[PDB]
């Protein structure tokens, strides 16, 4: 999930790409019907507000 | 009977050959066109009708002489006009 | 048009040599194809 | 096609070259490099062939493949022939404006640069004489075919 | 092309060569009155506020333009002698003042004459411009000149008109341009290669 | 290499935005969430000139959304 | 019901090679065979065929035999090698319409509903296409016989295929008047076209041979169409038809005059492109 | 005879045609391409290709072994073909977006108004925008 | 003003009305080609007349 | 009744209503016929819409078969005024459902008379194609007619 970064290490680049694929795939240009998403966490503090 | 030259008769001629008045011949020929035995047009102001197609009839061995003769010199028109084609179009293809 | 065709084929001249490919490069191409056939 | 046949691999072990050429008739076609990769010779050989035909077959396939019926004795969509005769000329004007364009950069850089340089954009010269042939053949045929039927038909 | 380059008259400015902008207005109206037909005249030069208010200072040119538009035929020749005489005295119009008004005449003739067919010849003297024999000799040189599409009768005293379909007159310029370019390419073809 | 590939991605589009000649009407609309993690070389004129923030409505355009949804 | 037929050169030669392979009988034998293929979109197709064993005696020529075992087995082989290929009808060699070809079709109608026949040519000479196909229609009409049946010719042509054109164009190698420009139509339909009208002109002249001497049935169903020919003979030269003809001709030579005007200028540009190759080469090389 | 050889040269085309992309040419009728395999090559042509159908980005055709120019291609892209237009609109109306009077009119100014009324931007000459960036808080 | 066309008679006021769309597209769009080509032959002076 | 509007020219309106304006009370069928009679304004729209169809059924086939007819003859075949005849022939050609070019100096009206620059030689070419198909029809019919009498 992550929040975002100001791009420190080289690993979280493509992981932010992986997350931004997910966010557009949730409700971007699609009838999101009959596909219900249930999530869970212990800390909802390190999350993207866009997520 | 009328040739392919004119075949354009008049309502006075229908009033002559059928002895029926002027105010009924149009009601006759609309019925002839509705049946479809004849196909042509009707002028009213010059009292003439442009008959084009007639119902084809039967004929004896005398009419095939005339259709024979009208076929005969129609042969040599195709001969004569194609003769210019092979003569003037000679060298264009061997 | 025909005069522009007939007054036109005199500058065809000095068309000296249409060499096909070569002789040395043709023998070298035959040698390279010989190496391709040996390989 | 190139019909082949086996050669003895025993003679290959003998190192003996087979087939003893007595006629300059087989070494006329050159074998491919791709079949030379394979065993065309080391294991098989080529044969020069031809085909057997006769006048019994030549005429009955020549006179029958592409033959019209009464097609050239027509008028070719008599309202749309002249419509097409503007549907080419209209852009032929602007292509003649490109012919009023491309001549004007002559006596300039040498025309071999005018050979490489014109591989992105169209030329007026070839495209121009194309439509002259198109408009010519579209017109003269319908012109003569229109005028024969006046003579033949009455 | 002169009026078409004079199309705007908006971004055109209080110039150095025409220090009066109104002189530029007179020039573009004198070329436009030939250059465009009634539709263009009944939309373009009649509805422009930028073109109306500058000839609002002009008594003559406003009358000289509107007399053709309001079909005021007899008074049009009066200011026509004025504007043509000024055009004779003017620089840069002195090459073509003779060609200008002979276009204006045949334009004013054709505009009225393409309305009626049975209009007589002794109507135009009192309503259009005086001199019946002047109208006679003036139209004779124009039908005889090959324009002004009508056909005048004489001794029953009536002017007939016709209408040409664009099949002959549109063809005449084609044979003109064909003979011109054939003269051009034949002349060049005699020049090059000796 | 995963970063060098994306580098080569940005070079291609950066060229192809300059491969235009104002004659084609091909309009590129690009929508993001954060403008902070962006190269200003992308935001040069000739490629990018129009910038549209979507600020939050407060009361005025806010009540219109209530009208439309309700 | 049936629009037209499509005939391939493979089956077209594949009848004549059978005429060669039974041409050793000398006396008389007709190539009768089974015609195979499809028909799709109401367009008849002809792809493959073979020939059935057939003999015929001159005395009492109402007797025919087709070996139906040979009809079953080889066609089962053909379905097995090609499930797409199927029956389409039959054919006979067809010089002059032999008499058993009224009930051969009735003999093998139980396989194909439109068991169509094809008449071919073995001695190729005409000014046209010597390929023929009829269709079976039967009639219980007022005149004629109560049991009456007469074949009717559906039009015939040689359909091509992108596969077979390689072999056809390979096997020609003789003459081919391509580069279709201003001259190909002039010979394929203007030299040849009016002579195409020659034979159809001469065919009613061949029917005309019964004025008082020919066959006994006279007209009935021949003369309504003949009357319709002279009736539908076209318009004479009086109308603006003349003036519209002059009009559109006079419009056409505008276009011809234009392109003709362009061509000489094109070759003049080609002349200057040669004088530049003359004067700036003779001083340079020598 | 030249019409016979004119058709003969296209046998190299066949089916297995190299799928490269045109880059440039050194001279007349000899070019440089880059294949879809990842590498670039100095290749020859086939003469019947109209050379004026070249140089945008249209994919050329290459032989799989000898690797020279075979045939020019109509364009292709796999990504999102062209938004198939039938069941592809997300059927959001302009009335569905309430309270965006500035930005809805403003993006209309920038996107589809030069698309339609091109000659007003041409005639006044105000340099219509190439691309547009839009951003803000999510939702 | 050419918005409607016809004629007007003065003896009794008969308006003979007639219309056909004339041939316009054919002749002039082949005619401006000629004045393009004359400019081309004038441009041929810039590579032929001056040169050879 | 449906035969009259399927078939050819109709007997004006008075020669019809004397034959069918009376059975709309008779038989055992009189009630929607009394929805034609009883309401005199809706029913009037049925006398005048019926009058519209019977005044129109003339005009269709008049436009079909009549090249050029006089105004008085047609108004006599409508049994009403020449002015009402012009009101009938105005609102149908501004509807342009029947094209006609009428006269009001000599009364010489006509139907389907355009300039025809094209359809002369065009329909002439149609006559050519039908002619060549027609001569193609007999040709393959002759030889089988010979084969059914001179085969063997
Ligand atoms: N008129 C409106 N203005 C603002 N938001 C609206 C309006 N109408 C509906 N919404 C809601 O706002 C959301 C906008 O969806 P959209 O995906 O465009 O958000 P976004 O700005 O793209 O944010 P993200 O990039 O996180 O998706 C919708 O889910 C919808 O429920």
């Amino acid at each position: 999930g992550g929040r975002r970064f100001s791009e420190g290490t080289s690993a979280d680049r493509e992981i932010q790409r992986t997350l931004m694929e997910l966010l557009n795939q949730m409700d971007g240009f699609d009838t999101l019907h009959r596909v219900k998403m249930i999530m869970a966490t212990n800390r909802p503090d390190t999350l993207d507000p866009a997520l | 009977t009328r040739p392919a030259n004119h075949r354009q008769l008049t309502f006075e001629e229908i009033a002559k050959s059928a002895k029926i008045t002027v105010n009924e011949v149009e009601l006759l020929v609309m019925k002839a066109l509705s049946v479809g035995l004849v196909k042509g047009s009707i002028d009213e102001v010059d009292k003439r009708v442009h008959m084009t197609w007639v119902q084809p009839r039967v004929l004896d061995l005398q009419q095939i002489k005339g259709m024979k003769d009208r076929l005969e010199f129609w042969c040599t028109d195709v001969k004569s006009m194609e003769m210019l084609v092979e003569h003037q179009a000679h060298d264009i293809l061997t | 048009h025909n005069m522009s065709v007939k007054a036109m084929r005199f500058p065809p001249k000095s068309y000296n040599k249409d060499l096909e490919s070569a002789e040395e490069r043709r023998e070298r191409e035959q040698q390279d194809l010989e190496f391709a056939k040996e390989m | 096609i190139d019909a082949f046949r086996l050669i003895n691999a025993n003679m290959m072990v003998l190192g003996h070259e087979p087939r003893q050429t007595t006629s300059n008739l087989g070494h006329l076609n050159k074998p491919s490099i791709q079949a030379l990769i394979h065993g065309l010779n080391r294991h098989y050989y080529s044969i020069t062939i031809n085909y057997r035909k006769n006048e019994l077959e030549q005429k009955m396939l020549l006179n029958l493949h592409k033959k019209s019926w009464m097609e050239g004795l027509t008028l070719q969509d008599y309202s749309e022939h002249c419509k097409h005769n503007e549907s080419v000329v209209k852009e032929m004007l602007e292509l003649a404006k490109n012919y009023n364009k491309a001549v004007e950069e002559e006596d300039k850089m040498t025309p071999e640069q005018l050979a490489i340089k014109n591989v992105g954009k169209q030329d007026p010269k070839r495209h121009l004489e194309e439509h002259v042939d198109v408009l010519m053949t579209s017109n003269i045929v319908q012109c003569l075919a229109a005028m024969l039927d006046t003579v033949v038909f009455k | 092309q002169a009026a078409e380059l004079f199309l705007d008259t908006v971004s055109t400015f209080t110039s150095y060569e025409l220090m009066d902008y109104k002189t530029f207005v007179t020039y573009t109206v004198y070329v436009s009155m030939i250059a465009l037909e009634r539709p263009d005249l009944r939309e373009k030069v009649i509805k422009g506020a930028e073109i109306l208010e500058v000839l609002h200072s002009l008594p003559a040119v406003r009358q000289y333009l509107f007399s053709l538009y309001e079909c005021r035929y007899s008074v049009f020749f009066q200011s026509l002698a004025v504007v043509e005489q000024e055009m004779k005295k003017d620089w840069l119009f002195a090459p073509h003042y003779r060609y200008y008004v002979r276009e204006m005449r045949i334009h004013a003739y054709s505009q009225l004459l393409e309305s009626y067919r049975s209009l007589t010849l002794g109507y135009m003297a009192e309503a259009f411009g005086v001199g019946v024999e002047f109208i006679d000799q003036e139209l004779s040189r124009f039908i005889a000149a090959g324009r002004l599409h009508c056909k005048i009768d004489k001794v029953n005293e009536i002017v007939e008109t016709n209408r040409p379909d664009s099949k002959n007159w549109q063809y005449q310029e084609t044979i003109k341009k064909g003979d011109l370019l054939l003269n051009r390419v034949q002349k060049l073809s005699r020049v090059i290669n000796m | 290499g995963a970063d060098r590939e994306v580098q080569r991605i940005l070079l291609e589009l950066l060229n192809q935005m300059d491969g235009f000649d104002q004659n084609v009407n091909v309009k590129v609309i690009m929508a993001t969430n954060r403008a902070d993690t962006l190269d200003p070389a992308l935001l040069r004129p000739g490629r990018l000139d129009r910038k549209i923030e979507f600020p939050l409505p407060d009361r005025r355009q806010k009540r219109l959304i209530f009208s439309t949804i309700t | 019901a049936v629009q037209k037929v499509v005939v391939h050169p493979l089956v077209l030669l594949s009848v004549v090679d059978h005429f060669n392979r039974i041409g050793k009988v000398g006396n008389q034998k007709r190539v009768v065979g089974v015609l195979l293929g499809s028909w799709q979109k109401k367009v008849l197709d002809v792809s493959n065929s073979f020939a059935v064993p057939f003999d015929e005696d001159d005395k009492d020529d109402s007797v025919w035999f087709l070996d139906h075992d040979y009809l079953e087995n080889m066609y089962g082989m053909f379905k097995k090698v090609n499930a797409r290929e199927r029956i389409v009808g039959w054919y006979h060699t067809g010089p002059k319409l032999h008499k058993n070809d009224i009930a051969i079709n009735e003999l093998m109608k139980r396989y194909c509903p439109n068991s169509v026949l094809v008449i071919i040519d073995v001695k190729p000479k005409d000014l046209g296409l010597p390929t023929e196909a009829y269709i079976s229609v039967e009639e219980v009409h007022d005149d004629g016989t109560p049991t009456s049946k007469t074949f009717e010719h559906v039009t015939s042509e040689i359909g091509a295929e992108e596969a077979e054109e390689v072999g056809v164009e390979h096997l020609l190698r003789d003459i081919k008047d391509t580069t279709v420009g201003t001259l190909s139509q002039r010979i394929t339909n203007q030299v040849h076209g009016l002579k195409g009208l020659n034979s159809k002109l001469l065919d009613i002249r061949s029917y005309l041979e019964k004025v008082a001497t020919g066959k006994l049935p006279i007209n009935h169903q021949i003369i309504y169409q003949l009357q319709d020919v002279f009736n539908l003979l076209p318009d004479v030269s009086l109308q603006e038809f003349v003036k519209a003809f002059y009009l559109k001709t006079n419009d056409q030579m505008v276009v011809v005059y234009l392109a003709s005007l362009i061509r000489s200028v094109v070759a003049l540009h080609n002349l200057i492109n040669n004088k530049i190759a003359n004067r700036d080469a003779e001083k340079k090389e020598g | 005879e030249f019409l016979h050889a004119q058709e003969e040269v296209k046998r190299i085309q066949s089916i297995p045609l190299v799928i490269g992309q045109f880059l440039e040419a050194v001279d007349q009728n000899t070019a440089i391409v880059g294949s879809t395999t990842g590498s670039n090559y100095y290749v020859r042509i086939l003469s019947t290709i109209d050379r004026e159908l070249l140089k945008p980005n249209a994919s050329v055709a290459l032989h799989k072994h000898s690797n020279a120019l075979v045939d020019v291609l109509p364009p292709e892209a796999d990504s999102s073909i062209m938004m198939l237009t039938s069941d592809q609109k997300p059927d959001v109306m302009y009335a569905d977006i309430g309270g965006m009077d500035i930005q809805k009119q403003e993006v209309r100014e920038a996107v589809e108004l030069p698309l339609t009324h091109f000659e007003l931007y041409k005639q006044i000459g105000i340099d219509p925008p190439r691309g547009v960036l839009m951003y803000g808080p999510p939702g | 003003d050419k918005k409607f066309h016809g004629i007007l008679d003065q003896g009794e006021g008969v308006l003979i009305i007639f219309d056909e769309p004339p041939v316009d597209k054919t002749y002039e769009a082949a005619l401006e080609t000629i004045q393009n080509m004359s400019k081309v032959v004038d441009s041929l002076y810039n590579k032929a007349k001056k040169l050879t | 009744l449906l035969k009259l509007f399927t078939t050819m020219e109709l007997m004006r309106w008075s020669t019809l209503v004397e034959d069918y304006g009376m059975e709309l009370r008779k038989g055992s069928l009189e009630s929607p016929a009394t929805d034609v009679f009883g309401s005199t304004e809706e029913g009037e729209k049925r006398w005048k819409d019926l009058k519209n169809r019977v005044v129109e059924h003339n005009i269709r086939i008049m436009a079909k078969y009549y090249t050029r007819i006089t105004m008085k003859r047609m108004a006599q075949l409508l049994d009403l005024s020449v002015d009402e005849s012009e009101a009938f022939l105005s609102n149908l050609v501004v509807n342009k459902t029947i094209f006609a070019k009428v006269d009001r100096l000599a009364g010489i009206i006509n139907f389907q008379r355009p300039k025809d620059p094209n359809n002369l030689l065009n329909d002439w070419s149609q006559k050519l194609n039908s002619l060549m198909s027609l001569v193609n029809k007999t040709t393959h019919l002759i030889a089988k007619e010979e084969m059914i009498h001179n085969l063997q």
